[PDB]
């Protein structure tokens, strides 16, 4: 097993949700949202990382070290992190 | 040769210029020169002999062998000057490189090899590039440099301001092998300078030009600055302050990034800017063009920090080697801006 633990999940829009674009590319929306391969929305992991563990960090400000640990320290590291986060794909959209 | 003089003498000078003028003649033409050389030893009270046959016939046949050889013929005061002037812009480069934090490993003269922090590299080349061509502010020691001459407590010294310089930047991690870092240090300033071209004109006519640049790499990123923009470097008092113009620009543009005043998007937003602004060919176009694209960055409220307008359309070229570069000056401009961050 190279990875200890596997938690795929779902991620529910509770509201509307707008993770940006980070490109160079002139498109017609002045802030699109973030794209796939095939042009469909997409959470880049970085994304989800970035906001899960500045989450984590205040919802449980003892376990600093667990999180620390799994998602890496922030200003000063020595070492990779242990939890890798896959990209969000679409999975269902509303209509 | 016809400003060389101060006097009268400059008529004479002149005129026989115009002898020379066209193929013009010689034995002929010697009459309207001599008719003002007799004219001045008639001028006064106790001249022994002339044989102006010989001597005005020389001095034509001097400037005849200037201009068909093509060079200044050189005599010893010509060597003593300029070897003297390398010494003393030497000596304003030693006080100009410990104005800066830096080392000097070697400062001889024409050429330079020193250490400075990422951080006043920048400031350090615009300052040297222009008391070379004693063009500064400050009090270096005792010398003071004044507009293309070094003065030292009334001593006015002549320097270089015709003379290009250009100058390689090497940010080097301090583990970097010093074998590879001077050695592309060196293969840089030779290359380099011999082999890119960039857009000048003199005499009022777009051409090319080879030396006087400032390349800088970062482990991959390379960037060309042109020092002049004008190929008599300086011809009058005026083009002192034109040179490292392009230096304080992008010094100022690192000025607003740092406070807060622009976001690093802008070097990495000018690309899709640079296709419209290459192929545009208005200038009051691309000048609202670059304002805005900087007003997506945003640089201030109510934006005061244009581009000078004779940064456009300066196109580099490099005659088909390794180092690839932007073929235009702002671009270059923001990769001197990625080079300079990078190595901070
Ligand atoms: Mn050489």
């Amino acid at each position: 097993p190279y990875y200890a633990f596997a938690e795929p999940f779902f991620i529910h829009a509770i509201t509307h949700l707008h993770v940006g674009s980070g490109s160079s590319v002139e498109e017609e929306i002045a802030l699109p949202f973030q794209r796939d391969e095939l042009g469909y929305p997409t959470i880049y992991a970085s994304s989800l990382k970035g906001a899960i563990k500045s989450f984590l960090l205040k919802e449980f400000p003892d376990k600093r070290d667990v999180i620390y640990k799994v998602l890496g320290e922030d200003e000063n590291p020595e070492e990779a992190s242990l939890g890798t986060f896959l990209d969000a794909i679409l999975f269902a959209i509303p209509s | 040769l016809v400003n060389a003089g101060s006097g009268s003498i400059v008529d004479y000078v002149k005129t026989v210029l115009k002898c020379i003028r066209e193929n013009l003649n010689k034995c002929s033409c010697a009459e309207k020169i001599y008719s003002n050389e007799v004219a001045k030893v008639m001028f006064r009270v106790n001249v022994e002999k002339a044989n102006v046959e010989e001597e005005v016939k020389n001095s034509l046949e001097y400037f005849e062998t200037i201009l068909n050889e093509g060079r200044i013929i050189v005599t010893p005061a010509w060597h003593v000057s300029i070897s003297s002037a390398l010494n003393r812009g030497l000596l304003v480069e030693l006080e100009l490189v410990n104005k800066h934090k830096g080392f000097v490993i070697y400062a001889g003269g024409d050429d330079l090899l020193a250490m400075l922090p990422v951080d006043e590299v920048l400031d350090f080349i615009k300052e040297s590039r222009r008391a070379f061509a004693g063009f500064g502010t400050e009090k270096l020691g005792n010398m003071c440099l004044e507009n293309g001459f070094v003065r030292i407590n009334n001593a006015y010294y002549p320097s270089l301001p015709i003379v290009g310089r250009s100058y390689s930047v090497i940010i080097a991690h301090y583990a970097d092998p010093l074998f590879f870092v001077i050695n592309d240090s060196y293969n840089l300033l030779e290359e380099g300078k011999e082999i890119i071209r960039y857009r000048v004109m003199y005499n009022g006519e777009y051409k090319d030009a080879k030396k006087d640049v400032a390349i800088f790499r970062y482990q991959g990123l390379t960037s060309v600055i042109p020092l002049s923009l004008k190929r008599p470097i300086v011809s009058s008092v005026s083009d002192f302050n034109e040179i490292a113009s392009i230096i304080d620009v992008i010094l100022e543009l690192k000025k607003r990034i740092d406070e807060g005043r622009i976001s690093v998007s802008l070097l990495y937003d000018y690309e899709k800017y640079k296709h419209l602004i290459v192929a545009s060919d208005e200038k009051y176009l691309t000048e609202f063009l670059v304002k805005d694209w900087i007003k997506r960055n945003s640089l201030r409220k109510h934006v005061e920090f244009t581009i000078d307008e004779k940064l456009y359309g300066v196109r580099l070229t490099i005659e088909n080697y390794p180092i690839k570069i932007p073929n235009d000056l702002i671009s270059n401009i923001v990769y001197t801006l990625r080079i300079i961050y990078g190595g901070e």
